[PDB]
RNA sequence: AGAGUUAAAUUAUAACUAAGCUGUAAAAAGCCCUAGUUAAAAUAAAAUAACCCACGAAAGUGACUCUAAUAAUCCUGACACACGAUAGCUAGGACCCAAACUGGGAUUAGAUACCCCACUAUGCCUAGCCCUAAACCCAAAUAGUUACAUAACAAAACUA
């Protein structure tokens, strides 16, 4: 309101197509996390529900990043085995 | 062909024109996209309202106006009324997240109007007013 | 220095700007501040429109006053600079040169934690 | 060491006589705290513009 | 209720030599006027242990 | 009598601990550029540790210095200040794919 | 008769020190069509990819050069009592025995 | 614990445009002193930072600044003393928004429920009470050990 207009959350189209700039804008809001913020601020969530959701999200993030680390560690063993029928 | 995403600053000496006018001279398309309705208004650069349309004005009714096809027809009709008043380019701003966002933008595209910039101005409170309670108690 | 005054003034010309700075520093010296120096950051367009003294401003000058002041007179300084109308925003902070930079010695790598669960067979 | 440092810092303090000259000097000499940092950890100053 | 003077010249800056030849500005800065409450607490604590204590 | 046994000394090959970007540096609320490098250009949000990559001390000092500059009126809230848009990118977030 | 501490003191692996950024010559003992199994002689074989240049002269018994990073790739994941060895080594190809 | 301040929203109220706006799986009721855009006090709450794990004894605390400040040369210990989330009570003030109760509209054989609309106590401040919680991390405090050893599950077993 008090700020200057049309600087924030603004992308410009290239060569006359708007759908690509729209997916660009949606990626900006997605990495900034604003999309889930608008989904979660449609209704009110109690602080107990907020704490449970943050604990669940932290647990899932820890498990997923550690599992992806294990996949990236074991990716070099996906080659064909040299000792078949030994 | 170095293209920048960021807008041409009014205080800067950047030289980009669309049909002879500067960047802040181009009219504005406010797109309020709610979960049940989509209201479209094109206004001038001096914030004088050029034309207005909505899904209820396009002959749709209550559950029919929440879908995207009503927002698409609203974008086509609003771009037709904007072309009737004689505007070529418009800077479009979207308020709120709804199912008719894509449909409103492409309706404004297909209705005989050109867009150059899209700004998402969605009301994000910094923990301000308390919203309503959740469903399914 | 001990305190630092982030002082955003109204955008105006040289003589009444210098006069407003004059009465601001005599207001500080009346409460008893020992001012070290004055700093100008120039005049800039504000980040946002600020409503103060029944007016909306967009441009303003940025000034810094650093001083040694007793702890009881900071409220009197803030009250006088709130009633002053040629200033748009006064704020008083502790000066960052009072604290000394504690050492970033590097990022200690944290081990992954052991022994969280029992040695039962699943 | 601190009282000898405060001895020489008191010479440049603003007094009643010094106030006019210091206001006139400060309104003529702007200075900025702005600097940038790089990925390698080096400080870039915008004073070269 | 003991009353420290405003010109008390707080605890950390008492025993260094050459104070009274230094002008009023630095003495005012090093006095209790611009000091914190904890400096005054140290001053009261030092005076009270020198008042009542046997071996300080 | 065996001089070939190892000695109980510490590790000589300890490569020193990796440092943050502002490490043995001084942060401030008066410099808008340094505070605004760690801020999203389109929205004004403050990046976390996984994007910024600091010691926790400096991450907290950057957060407090930004928020002090946000309240005191030195830097914009809703957007990055466009005069400092073309600063070098220290953050590891990639917006264009 | 030499004691074993004396042999550890004069072993080349003790002279190696760090396993990071060490130039070690190795010998290829098994050929998989894109995968070279190279025994550089420390503990484990490493597995490299066949380069696009001179790829015909990498055969069995061929000596190559390596830059070691980890002598044994081994990590800890949460909920594990013991670490997870991959039973391999990590090294990349520079060239083959420039003489 | 005091004192001072407000960025994102939101609103009283004005100016242009439109005949519709809100509401859901779908509808009705309600509002058309309505809806959109531009200007904006007061009150309430403090996105991102936070993939952080700090402060406090616990409850609890994460918008900014300043002031005062976080006992014990540090063992256990009450029916004594001092605090104690939300909800509730007396008096004064404030009231954007949310909302028990209530009244309408849906659904149902019935619906004094789950769904929708409006509003009250209340949620806020000052002053005094009330002394209750799944006040739970269901794991008492202070010193220690990895010796013996798996009822089951869970957060491994244990000495003074
Ligand atoms: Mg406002
Ligand atoms: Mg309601
Ligand atoms: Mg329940
Ligand atoms: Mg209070
Ligand atoms: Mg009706
Ligand atoms: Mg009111
Ligand atoms: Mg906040
Ligand atoms: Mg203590
Ligand atoms: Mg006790
Ligand atoms: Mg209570
Ligand atoms: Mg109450
Ligand atoms: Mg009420
Ligand atoms: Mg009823
Ligand atoms: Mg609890
Ligand atoms: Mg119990
Ligand atoms: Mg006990
Ligand atoms: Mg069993
Ligand atoms: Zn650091």
């Amino acid at each position: 309101a008090n700020h200057l207009k049309f600087i924030a959350r603004t992308v410009m189209v290239q060569e006359g197509n708007v759908e690509g700039a729209y997916r660009t804008l949606n990626r900006i809001l997605t990495m900034d996390g604003l999309i889930e913020d608008i989904k979660r601020r449609r209704y009110y969530e109690k602080p107990c529900r907020r704490r449970q959701r943050e604990s669940y999200e932290t647990c899932r993030r820890i498990y997923n990043m550690e599992m992806a680390r294990k996949i990236n560690f074991l990716m070099r063993k996906n080659r064909a085995d040299p000792w078949q029928g030994c | 062909s170095s293209f920048s995403i960021y807008p041409p600053i009014p205080g800067q000496e950047n030289s980009l024109r669309w049909a002879g006018k500067k960047f802040e001279e181009i009219p504005i398309a406010h797109i309020k996209a709610s979960y049940n309705n989509t209201q479209i208004q094109v206004v001038s650069a001096a914030h004088q309202p050029l034309a207005h349309a909505s899904c209820g004005t396009e002959g749709f009714r209550n559950a029919k106006k929440g879908t995207g096809i009503a927002a698409q027809t609203a974008g086509i009709a609003a771009a037709a009324k904007a072309t009737g008043k004689g505007v070529t380019h418009v800077r479009v701003v979207v308020k709120g997240l709804g199912p008719g966002r894509l449909s409103a933008i492409k309706g404004l595209t297909m209705g005989g109007l050109e867009v150059i910039s899209i700004t998402d101005n969605t009301p994000i409170p910094h923990n301000g007013c308390r919203p309503r309670k959740a469903r399914r108690l | 220095p001990r305190y630092e005054l982030a002082l955003i003034l109204k955008a105006m010309q040289r003589p009444e700007t210098a006069a407003a700075l004059k009465r601001t520093l005599e207001a500080l010296m009346d409460r008893g501040a020992v001012v070290r120096n004055l700093e100008n950051l120039g005049e800039r367009m504000l980040p946002y429109k600020i409503s103060a003294h029944n007016q909306r401003h967009s441009r303003g000058g940025y000034f810094l006053v650093d001083f040694y002041a007793p702890a009881t007179t900071v409220e009197s300084m803030m009250e006088h600079l709130s009633r002053d109308i040629d200033v748009i925003r006064p704020n008083i902070v502790k000066h960052p040169l009072t604290q000394e930079v504690k050492e970033c010695e590097g990022i200690v790598p944290v081990p992954l934690e052991e022994k969280l669960y029992s040695t039962k067979k699943r | 060491q601190e009282v000898l440092q405060l001895q020489e810092e008191a010479k440049t303090f603003i007094t009643r006589e010094n106030l006019e000259a210091r206001v006139e000097e400060a309104l003529d000499s702007p200075k900025s705290y702005n600097w940038a940092i790089t990925r390698e950890g080096l400080v870039v100053r915008p004073q070269q513009k | 209720q003991d009353d420290p003077p405003p010109s008390m010249l707080l605890l950390d800056y008492q025993n260094v030599p050459g104070i009274h030849k230094v002008d009023d500005v630095v003495k005012r800065l090093l006095s209790l006027e611009m000091a914190n409450q904890k400096e005054k607490l140290k001053i009261k604590k030092m005076q009270l242990m020198n008042k009542v204590l046997e071996n300080p | 009598s065996n001089e070939d046994l190892p000695v109980p000394m510490e590790n000589p090959y300890k490569e020193p601990l990796k440092k943050c970007i502002l490490c043995e540096k001084h942060v401030d609320y008066k410099n808008v550029q340094l505070l605004s490098q760690f801020i999203s250009p389109f929205t004004g949000c403050i990046y976390g540790r996984h994007i910024t990559g600091l010691c926790g001390k400096k991450q907290k000092e950057i957060t407090k210095a930004i928020k002090r500059a946000q309240i005191l009126g030195f830097m914009p809230v809703t957007y990055k200040d466009p005069a400092y848009l073309k600063d070098p990118k220290v953050c590891n977030i990639k917006y264009r794919e | 008769v030499e004691s074993f501490a004396s042999m550890l003191r004069h072993s080349p692996l003790t002279q190696m020190g760090p396993a990071k950024n060490k130039l070690v010559i190795g010998q290829i003992f098994h050929i998989v069509e894109d995968d070279l199994y190279i025994d550089f002689g420390g503990k484990f074989h490493c597995v490299c990819k066949r380069p696009e240049v001179d790829g015909e002269k990498y055969q069995k018994g061929t000596r190559v050069r390596l830059r070691l990073l980890d002598l044994e790739l081994t990590s800890r994941f949460l909920g594990a009592t013991t670490d997870t060895t991959i039973l391999e080594a990590d090294a990349v190809l520079l060239g083959l025995q420039e003489s």
